[PDB]
């Protein structure tokens, strides 16, 4: 994560983020549907950051510094860089989508007002396609990942050595190895969670309202696909 | 300091969202009450003990039946939720939740935690179960539920009001050690 993004998604809401000046300017409702939305940018950029830490720390850190049997980093860390491309990607359109809605003169004062343009894309098309193959084939392979991983920690002195050494600043306590894997696959069920709280707060024009009620139905239809794909892999 | 996983199970609206997030910020939101949980980290000391506990929410999970078991792996205590305004989730414990939490986390303690206890004082509440010939759960059933299951215990809580909140934290600590 870089600084620049760190910094416009730290305050706890919208509300909190803005100016107070320009909080004071909109209607409770607004404010409502912006801190749903914030949540939604915010937790995305969190995403992003556990898949970075899997693909970069973890992952490349293991190919660099470990001498580990070939396909095993594959198998503790399986689709992490399509996985990556997918939401590094959508997190791009979340965060200018933003930035065009900011005010000139300023970097935190700003409204969105269509997001469910932007959540129909995501979850249609090509994309929508991408992300139920990648998820049915991540939670598949899940399971394997923590034996596997397990398995390491508890036989390799030099991999528990690495394990320690890489998790060991404070900002990685709830990231570590396991805890990122289930992190990735319950992403895919909070989509529903935010975007039927930010539909209850877009009634204001209805053209936001239908599209926001086709983006959950679209998040829904991936979901169910991506339940009925999976099987977990034993070794 | 030992490491230990926690999972909150329950119906959608058993609460357990706003469980996890008040004893996680050790505070009832004053701004904004977040949709979702990640995941936490909490340092707890219990009974002289020193522990990691990781919570684990099981939000959004409800209807997908193969990806929801996905985060039962290494768990070490389960926290089995249901509303007191909701005599409905309390039903939906025995033949649901508990063949679940059994069969994929064999010999885990499961605590029975009833949520949301300030509304068994609430009119509101009280007038909108009696037109459904119901009223809050009483604590007796809460109780012989938690028995009838074989649960480690039985507890109530109200995230609102924070009552309750530590102590359940601190118990499934203990239940996770044992
Ligand atoms: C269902 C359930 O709670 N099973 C269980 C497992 C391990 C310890 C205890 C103590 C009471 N119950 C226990």
């Amino acid at each position: 994560s870089m600084e620049m993004d760190e910094k416009d998604f730290a305050a706890d809401s919208w509300s909190l983020a803005v100016d107070s000046s320009f909080l004071q300017q909109h209607k409770k409702e607004v404010m409502k549907q912006q801190d749903v939305i914030y949540e939604l940018i915010q937790t995305e950029l969190h995403h992003v950051r556990t898949l970075k830490i899997m693909t970069r720390l973890f992952r490349t850190g293991m190919l660099e510094e470990l001498h580990l049997e070939p396909g095993v980093v594959q198998g503790l860390f399986p689709c992490v860089d399509e996985l990556s491309d997918i939401h590094t990607r959508f997190l791009s359109q979340l965060l200018e989508r933003r930035r065009q809605a900011l005010c000139p003169g300023s970097t935190r004062n700003f409204v969105i007002h269509r997001l469910g343009d932007l959540l129909i894309s995501q979850f249609s098309g090509p994309s929508a396609e991408q992300m139920c193959k990648t998820y049915s084939e991540f939670c598949s392979r899940h399971s394997k990942a923590l034996k596997l991983y397990k398995e390491l920690y508890a036989r390799d002195k030099r991999f528990q050595q690495f394990i320690r050494k890489v998790t060991r600043p404070a900002v990685l306590k709830r990231h570590g190895v396991q805890e990122c894997i289930l992190l990735v696959t319950q992403r895919i069920t909070k989509y529903p969670l935010l975007i039927s709280r930010i539909l209850q707060h877009s009634h204001g024009i209805e053209e936001e309202r239908q599209d926001l009620t086709t983006a959950l139905g679209l998040v829904k239809e991936l979901l169910s696909n991506v339940d009925e794909g999976i099987y977990q892999l034993e070794k | 300091a030992i490491r230990k996983k926690l999972v909150i199970v329950g119906d959608g609206a058993c609460g357990k969202t706003c469980l996890l997030i008040v004893f996680s910020k050790d505070q009832f939101p004053e701004v904004y009450v977040p949709t979702v949980f990640e995941n936490y980290v909490a340092d707890i000391e219990v009974d002289g003990k020193q522990v990691e506990l990781a919570l684990w929410d099981t939000a959004g999970q409800e209807d997908y039946d193969r990806l929801r078991p996905l985060s039962y792996p290494d768990t070490d205590v389960i926290l089995m939720c249901f509303s007191i305004d909701s005599p409905d989730s309390l039903e939906n414990i025995p033949e649901k939740w508990t063949p679940e939490v059994k069969h994929f986390c064999p010999n885990v303690p499961i605590i029975l935690v009833g949520n949301k206890k300030d509304l068994r004082n609430d009119e509101h509440t009280r007038r909108e179960l009696a037109k459904m010939k119901q009223e809050p759960v009483k604590p007796e059933e809460g109780r012989d539920m938690a028995n009838r299951i074989g649960a480690f215990g039985y507890m109530e809580c109200s995230a609102k009001t924070k009552d309750g909140v530590r102590e359940v934290f601190e118990m499934a600590t203990r239940a996770a050690l044992q």
